[PDB]
């Protein structure tokens, strides 16, 4: 497998690399591939053989391969450059098999949107079903990247959670979801509970209490 | 004492075509009905009892393919009965499969003309019947012209098809004049093969022999019973004795 | 250029087997490899395999070398991947790429948009719906939020709109979580007015066609 | 050190048929749909390490033209990947074609049977509404009579056309064995331009090295950039040594 | 002092296409009307004054077949009128028979129409007086129906047709190519035959005379009245002199 | 395998010719060598002669070498055989039989069922009917024997039925004579029980259709 | 031609041989096939090239060529068997022709069956047209070899004679028939006129009288 | 043989062009070349070009070289002529005549009709028809002669009749004269009895289809 | 240019030759044809290389050529041969171009035929419409060479007139038309005009006078 980093960051405008180590088998002795994955789409060829450029990619992508390393370079940099970034190339060494690199998130670095917190108890008609979930959803949030940790009363808890990946919505912010799923009976056991979503050094927290 | 591969020759003027060339001479054709000409036998080429370089025996008439020997005994023609039958057998097969082939244009045929039949008698019909109404005049007019243009189109058939048939026996012309030359040269190979070199290629489809072989020792190359060390010997001192 | 169709979506057991299509445009005989490239949550890309035109030689991953089968309908204009003995690890996303020439290499120029298949333990199973009722731990002066909650389905999809189609702008609906069960729960939410909150009447319009429920259920305070 | 040109067999027993010959067994073939074969692979003759003159290399396996070298570091096949893919690229253009040309067929065709499925819907009116008037029968019964004397007739095109189909066939299966051994010599001329006198021709389509050249020389004539200069005198000497 | 025979070549860039081979530049084709191409002149290949064996001689104007000679008193091209018009007048025969053999097409087809013509006249009839009643209504809309599938089926006939056309052209592109190539062997033989051992074949196309011989002598070789008694000593001891 | 079909019986006069065909199942071509086999009453086969395809070459028996034709209608998958100057004895069945190769040897595998010709100085002939009356130097205690002679007829065949078709079992025709006057004679006996005689009507049903004539004729004692 | 025995004969599973004796242009140096031929069809061939079978032929018959003589041979004899056997070759020295021998009748030696005759009298109507036709029929005897014998009141009569050869019936026996033709004077000239048939030694016969 | 078919009569200013056509019959394509030859009143033929079949080469003669193309049609069978800047001296009959062989030389063994070109600075003019009235310095005693003068008209041809077609035997109409106005006239004479002359009644019935005139007019002492 | 005799002559039965005389580079040394043309007719070709005949000519036609000359002889003189003779060759000397010859006008030496001449005055609606134009016809003469002169008064005029070529009749004699444009004023200032024509040493003359 190639290495390359988990991310790279940069502004408008300005420029930024993302690297490819492999080995002597693989990058050391091949060509190599670049490609594009904004979400939801397929792959698309970015570089090919080192350095060459499909019609309908421009001149702002280039590439470079050194040795057993090789480079994406991104210049005059836009909002839509955004998306994972994977190398790819020849690796004769074990039986032959194209290899990918692990992808690099690209981030360029949009102004900082404070994410908004909603939070929903268990309705009245899922206690009636014998389940409870807590829902905590939110939404317009960049850059798209939050933690979300649950409180029993004032003590956390780690059981019974499960939050999903951040996605851009269609307004070019992220969301996320998070639920939480207890028993009735844990439900009106505790005072309260919540949720606390921690995005860019910042802390939202909302409460809710069994009808009060 | 010499012997020779070689074909057959005759007063044959029948002339068919394949693609790449026209009115080639043959020995023996066939005449299909529509200007359809099938060459049978093959490139009619009469000509020191030379080989089959630059010539078609005349004198021999006991078959396609065949010898002509040389030695103390004698001379004449022989022809080889295995391998001209195996040429007749193939090339009849393939000429009657044409002419079953072809059988296709009736069989389906059988059909538009009992049909064809039933609908004249249909149009007699109505016009001995005919002895509101006029509107049933054009009518029947109007069926009556589409009966010509429906036998102008079945014929449209014919003469597609006449097509099928002009181009069928030029390639077929072709396979067969190949498969002559094929049967012949095949001949040469297999007396090559047994010879060796106690006999001497002289390139105009004759072996003349280093060692004198009588009408037995021919026999023998005749039907692949050559034995090339009971004569090795005395080929192999003739060599070097020159 | 040329376009890459590939087959719908897949839902199977552990063990048993898939096989996915692709269709090159043009053709139907293609001078140019293809390969299979699957992509599972949310990772880097695999080369899965790949299939030469006219030799039909195949190579293959070593990691999944032994239980994927690649196949070409050259006259359909048509390759196939068939994957056997199924693990919940091979749920992902998967590609057909074409390379520029008859060559398998790292250089794929054309990809499929790509079909999902499922791996998992469970069976098709419809969602109940719970309404969010908005209360006023949500009513931050001026507006207000409300919504449904789609729990326990399998498979995707599922559909939600809001008063039959009326209301769109304002409108959000999450991506489903994938809870331990292999089941899956979602939640669209609706941002409205502070004031219509008791005057306006709203319903959420759940479909879930993969087992035929339509479930219709308002959310009132 | 020598170098070989040569090309690939392997175990297909797949046979077409061109014009002037029938049942050639090709590596890779293509089945269409009524007995239409149409070769894409090439003549399948499998046999020191032989070159091309008389030999289909079974050992390569990695595309259709290419070399077998053997020097001092060893030896082996390896595909000329550039000359195979072209060969690939072109016979599949045309392979296609084919395909896409006989879907004339059924674009005109989808007329006829939107007609005649018109028609015989408009029969079977007559048929349910017929339950003066029998003048009205022999009516209907002539014109049902012509909706098969008219697919009868549409299908003489079908007939028709079957022998479109066999002969483009044939044709194309030449025009694609002559393309392949167009292609092969191609390549060992590009390889005796290169070196010149600074190897010996065999005559088997190898090339005897008069130099010994190492597997990166190997990939230098492959990869058209031999340098002759360089061995120019080491091949000279070696010429004269003998 | 030395003699070729060779051939005329062009700027042309017409390209016909025979069986085997395809995108042939010709100097001479002829463009029927339906992407069918006949070539009437000769494969277009222009290059000390070389023969026919690598050579079209573009500085040749004068005709198709023709000489190239070099003595004492000059050198130039001259083009044998007998041989090149032979060659004309048997190509434009056949060209012609194309045209006009294709022309049982119309003179079948006069019919079809003049009854295509009569129908749809006879639909306007019953088209303008429509203007019991609605048993005419799909009683015409049938026959209008009919007249479409009896279009389509004609057509079909200018489909299979196409086909006519686009082999006959292909093979006698061949026949021609071939007969081009027959008659400047023939050239080439007819002079062999009268040199003999008074001049040296170079292999090129081009006969080295033995003796000076002017262009009177050359004329004589043309017109073929060459004396070979009274060079023949002259050139005895000239092949003996080296 | 081939089937070999010969045309009708012929009646010729001395002096006169006589051509018969022969068609060969399949082909119509043939890859094989056809002659023909005469067979003279009641003696040992004859060849006459052959034909060879292809090349059409014929060999004679020296015995009809000079009067005998082979040729051969190829597109009709046919050969015929004509014997002129024809004498008395060249009365006989003639068989086609095809060899295994192209080449006449005494090898014929498959037979044609042979056509008669008759050589006669004679013309045709209806025949007259007599009865053979039962009588009492016929009765053998329990059974009688009765019939009719057809006399002086000509050519072969003739048709005998008993009651217009009713009585079978028990019913014999004998094979012709063939007298010296170029003219044949047969006899046909029905045996019936001593007891019905004088009470049971029978009629013999003689029909030689090469005259046109038919004859029924009752038999009492 | 080629020497054949007139006839050859044995019984059920037993067997017998049928020789053909030729000379060196035939026999000598060319290969004999065997024929065999029922009543009423077509020859059948049984060997050909010396001792081959063509399919349909069973390992029952064989045949062998010794120098100048060639050899049929017939085991596990059956009633079927009953044909006549001819032998042929090729006989290069005259002009080259292919040559039949004078054929065997084989007889596979059926229980003896008596012969059953019967005699007719001339008819009147055909004394009345000027003729007189003595009928004398022959049934159901075997072997199928009779001899005939007129008889002119008790002096034989040799003149205006005519027998058929025995053919064998359905039934399997054989039959004949025989007729003298005379004037009605020499007819009404006699006593009365015997016919005499004489199958394997034993003699029947019948008599008739100008109706007494 | 071979018939050569050309184009109808051109008139032209001076200074304009004329293209000319000839269809040879069969072909279309030909095996041989095809001249232009050239006729002005009243003088010898003048070479002007030809074209080569095939080769499509022309040559042409130095007087004409210039101002003369000659082009080919193979496929139409046809050949054509072009003369531009065009002189009154290029009046004349133009003939299409084709060669034995594919080389333009002196002898050419088939000739089309020709055609008439007129190079005049005039235009097209309706003639007028005067009388030429009998009197009596045309009676030499018995006959006397009477016609019409048809003036001023161009371009030829002008048709003549008398009394509608009825007189014919004795009518004379002279070929015209061409003036140096560049304008055509000519007179037609009809040869009758002197005694007729006052009792009969004559009109000649001109036409002259270009400018699309008839005129009729009698002729009376 | 190819020099021909102008003109040549004889009678019925009786040979003629009509001679070419060109030079080196023409006739020198190139084939001479020759062609034969009637008053409208197009050229019809008589002789090729030198004196071959194509078919349809008779032999009563001949040609040769010596050196820088030719020669087309025609014997068994008729009527039809009448017409104007063309020699034909191969200019190689100039750009290379086919040459022919000015023409020679044959004359079978016919009855001699006196002309007879008819000469209309201007009609009086002429002169209405300020035109004068005098008609003078000959016709029925033989041979077809007539000159024709005109007179004012007594004193020649030789401004205004338009003499047409003589041209043979369908009676195979010969016509011509002679006209003259006055003004009516000049028709009407002198006494008579006379039209003369003048045929093989013979003269005829008509006279009109201004409607007297």
């Amino acid at each position: 497998v190639l290495t390359q980093p988990p991310s790279v960051s940069a502004a408008p405008g300005q420029k930024v690399t993302i690297s490819c180590s492999g080995s002597s088998s693989n990058i050391g002795n091949d060509y190599v591939s670049w490609y594009q994955q904004l979400p939801g789409t397929a792959p698309k060829l970015l570089i090919y053989d080192n350095n060459k450029r499909p019609s309908g990619i421009p001149d702002r992508f280039s590439g470079s391969k050194s040795g057993t390393s090789a480079t994406l370079g991104i210049t005059g940099l836009q909002t839509g450059d955004e998306a994972n970034y994977y190398c790819a190339t020849w690796d004769r060494r074990p039986t032959a098999y194209v290899v990918f690199g692990g992808g690099t998130k690209l981030t360029v670095l949009q102004p900082k949107a404070a994410p908004s917190v909603t939070l929903f108890p268990p309705s009245s008609e899922e206690l009636q079903a014998n389940k409870a979930t807590l829902v905590c959803l939110i939404s317009d949030f960049y850059p798209g990247a939050v933690t979300v940790a649950w409180k029993a009363d004032s003590s956390p808890v780690k059981a019974g959670v499960e939050t999903t990946t951040p996605s851009k919505q269609s307004n070019n912010k992220y969301a996320a979801s998070s639920y939480l799923s207890l028993t009735p009976e844990q439900w009106k056991s505790h005072r309260s509970y919540s949720c606390q979503v921690t995005h860019e050094g910042s802390t939202v927290e909302k409460t809710v209490a069994p009808t009060e | 004492d010499t012997i020779c591969i070689g074909y057959h020759a005759n007063n044959s003027t029948d002339t068919v075509d394949t693609v790449l060339e026209k009115n080639v001479t043959v020995t023996h054709s066939v005449n299909l009905g529509s200007g359809l000409r099938m060459v049978t036998g093959l490139r009619n080429i009469p000509q020191a009892i030379a080989g089959f370089i630059e010539g078609g025996w005349t004198g021999m008439v006991d078959g396609w393919y065949g010898y002509h020997h040389q030695n103390e005994q004698g001379s004449g023609y022989a022809a080889d009965q295995k391998s001209t039958q195996n040429a007749i057998n193939g090339i009849t097969n393939k000429v009657n499969s044409v002419i079953e082939k072809m059988g296709g244009d009736p069989e389906w045929d059988r059909e538009i003309n009992n049909y064809t039949s039933i609908i004249y008698s249909l149009i007699e019909e109505s016009q001995n019947q005919q002895e509101i109404v006029q509107q049933q005049n054009n009518l029947l007019r109007a069926i009556e012209a589409q009966q010509h243009l429906l036998q102008l189109t079945v014929w449209g058939i014919k003469q597609l098809q006449t097509y099928n048939a002009e181009l069928l026996v030029l390639l077929e012309n072709e396979r067969t004049l190949d498969f002559h030359d094929s049967n012949v040269k095949n001949l040469y190979e297999k007396v090559k093969s047994q010879l060796k070199n106690n006999a001497k290629e002289i390139g105009n489809g004759c072996f003349e022999f280093y060692h004198k072989c009588n009408n037995e020792c021919m026999e023998s190359v005749k039907n692949g019973t050559y034995d090339y060390p009971k004569y090795s010997e005395e080929s192999k001192l003739n060599r070097e004795k020159i | 250029e040329v376009q890459l169709v590939e087959s719908g979506a897949e839902v199977k057991k552990p063990g048993s087997s898939v096989k996915v299509s692709c269709k090159a445009s043009g053709g139907p005989f293609r001078s140019y490899a293809i390969s299979w490239v699957r992509q599972a949550p949310g990772q880097g890309p695999e080369w899965m395999g790949g299939i030469i035109p006219i030799f039909g030689t195949t190579k293959y991953a070593p990691k999944f070398q032994g239980r994927v089968t690649i196949t070409a309908d050259d006259f359909a204009g048509t390759v196939y991947m068939e994957l056997s003995s199924l693990r919940s690890e091979d749920t992902a996303m998967y590609y057909c790429a074409k390379h520029m020439g008859y060559q398998v290499r790292e250089t794929m120029d054309v990809w499929g948009k790509g079909t999902t298949v499922t791996v998992s333990s469970a069976s098709t199973k419809g969602p109940s719906v719970f309404p969010l009722a908005p209360s006023s731990k949500s009513t931050s002066g001026g507006t207000a939020a409300l919504g449904c909650l789609v729990k326990d389905y399998f498979p995707e999809p599922v559909t939600v709109s809001w008063n039959s189609g009326a209301l769109t702008s304002g409108v959000h609906t999450f991506p489903a979580v994938l809870q331990s069960s292999g089941l899956y729960s979602l939640s669209s939410v609706v941002t409205v007015p502070s004031s219509s909150l008791g005057t306006q009447t709203y319903i959420c319009n759940v479909n879930h066609k993969p087992s035929n429920t339509k479930v219709d259920k308002r959310v009132e305070p």
